[PDB]
DNA sequence: GTAAGTGATTAGAGAATTGGAGAGTGTGT
């Protein structure tokens, strides 16, 4: 078998390659919010993508709000913020 | 009772075109031609070599005759031999300077070998027929290998023959088919077919372990501009 | 009113039940 966890979620295909991505980009405040919305969600898309390419965007982010409940995760965020 | 080390025999076969020679009709030196039509590929002046079976029989070098009925008995193997000789040789001719471009697949096989870069590696990932871009044929007069259509039997299955006779039905040229490329949707990688015979097969799913074990299940897309034909 | 102690609630871990995907193997054209 084979399925996202929390292995993969903070490895270093996970939450660091999303920060790492998510660096060069630098939206406008005075811009149209939905075209700075789709901007940031298709950036979403291409680390879902590099991630865990078997399975829908869609699903991909419902496994990812499913998963931040684990405690290794919240234990990897507790240390992440730092 | 087999002989398969390729670098003796690429050895003998190297010595032969260094050592053939004809003198000057001026008699102002000698001239070695068969090194000067492997210059001419080197700077692509030329597409084939023609070699005389004969010369390498009369010439004036050890186990001449040897390799001269060696490849009679086995010619669709000395075929691969020689390239890789003239491929050798057009390599000590250029050193680090490069080849011009001149057509499409030239300029796909100059812009990705250093898209590669940015031995083993070459030769792991190209196949031969892709590495090499010129044709070698061979050549008898003698006539111990004259024979009309009525003798070619099974003792002659793989060897070389020689014969005349009169053309009744010629086809027009058509594009065949010599090395297939395809490339992957999902991972960017690249699969290198040859085809040899009237027939082959494509492959439906993508190789590279990557791709597979993420279970990506990326389609393969044939491509003609990196994919090889031949008159 | 403030400080200390004890009780209760909440969070985590372990164990058991239910279901569905995947791969292998057999049969029919
Ligand atoms: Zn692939």
């Amino acid at each position: 078998r084979l399925a996202l966890n929390e292995r993969i979620l903070t490895g270093p295909k996970g939450i660091s390659a999303l920060r790492e991505t998510l660096k060069d980009f630098k939206p406008n405040p005075k811009d149209d919010p939905y075209a700075n919305l789709e901007k940031l969600m298709k950036k979403y898309a291409y680390w879902g993508h590099l991630m865990f390419p078997k399975m829908k965007t869609e699903d991909v982010l419902n496994r990812v709000e499913t998963l931040g409940t684990r405690r290794q995760v919240k234990v990897f965020m507790i240390k992440h913020r730092l | 009772t087999y002989n398969t080390d390729w670098a003796a025999e690429k050895t003998k076969i190297r010595s032969f075109f260094d050592e053939y020679y004809v003198d000057n009709e001026d008699g102002s030196g000698k001239a070695f031609p068969y090194r000067d039509q492997v210059f001419e590929i080197a700077r692509r002046d030329k597409q084939a070599i023609v070699v005389n079976v004969d010369h390498i029989k009369e010439s004036d070098i050890p186990d001449a005759l040897e390799l001269s009925e060696a490849i009679t008995s086995n010619t669709k193997r000395y075929e691969v031999l020689f390239k890789d000789t003239i491929s050798d040789m057009i390599q000590d001719y250029l050193g680090d300077k490069q080849a011009p471009v001149i057509d499409a697949l030239d300029a796909y096989m100059f812009q990705r070998l250093h898209m590669d870069r940015n031995l083993q590696d070459k030769r792991k990932k190209y196949p031969p027929q892709l590495l090499q871009r010129f044709e070698v044929y061979f050549t008898t007069d003698d006539a111990a290998h004259e024979t009309c259509v009525r003798n070619i039997k099974a003792t002659e299955i793989g060897h070389l023959v020689s014969m005349k006779g009169v053309v009744i039905r010629a086809t027009e040229v058509k594009p065949c088919v010599e090395v297939m490329t395809y490339t992957c949707d999902t991972c960017a990688a690249e699969v290198y077919q040859p085809v040899k015979g009237m027939q082959f097969t494509p492959p439906v799913n993508c190789p590279n372990k990557e791709c597979v074990e993420a279970k990506a299940n990326g389609r393969l897309h044939m491509q003609l501009r990196g994919s090889k034909f031949v008159k």
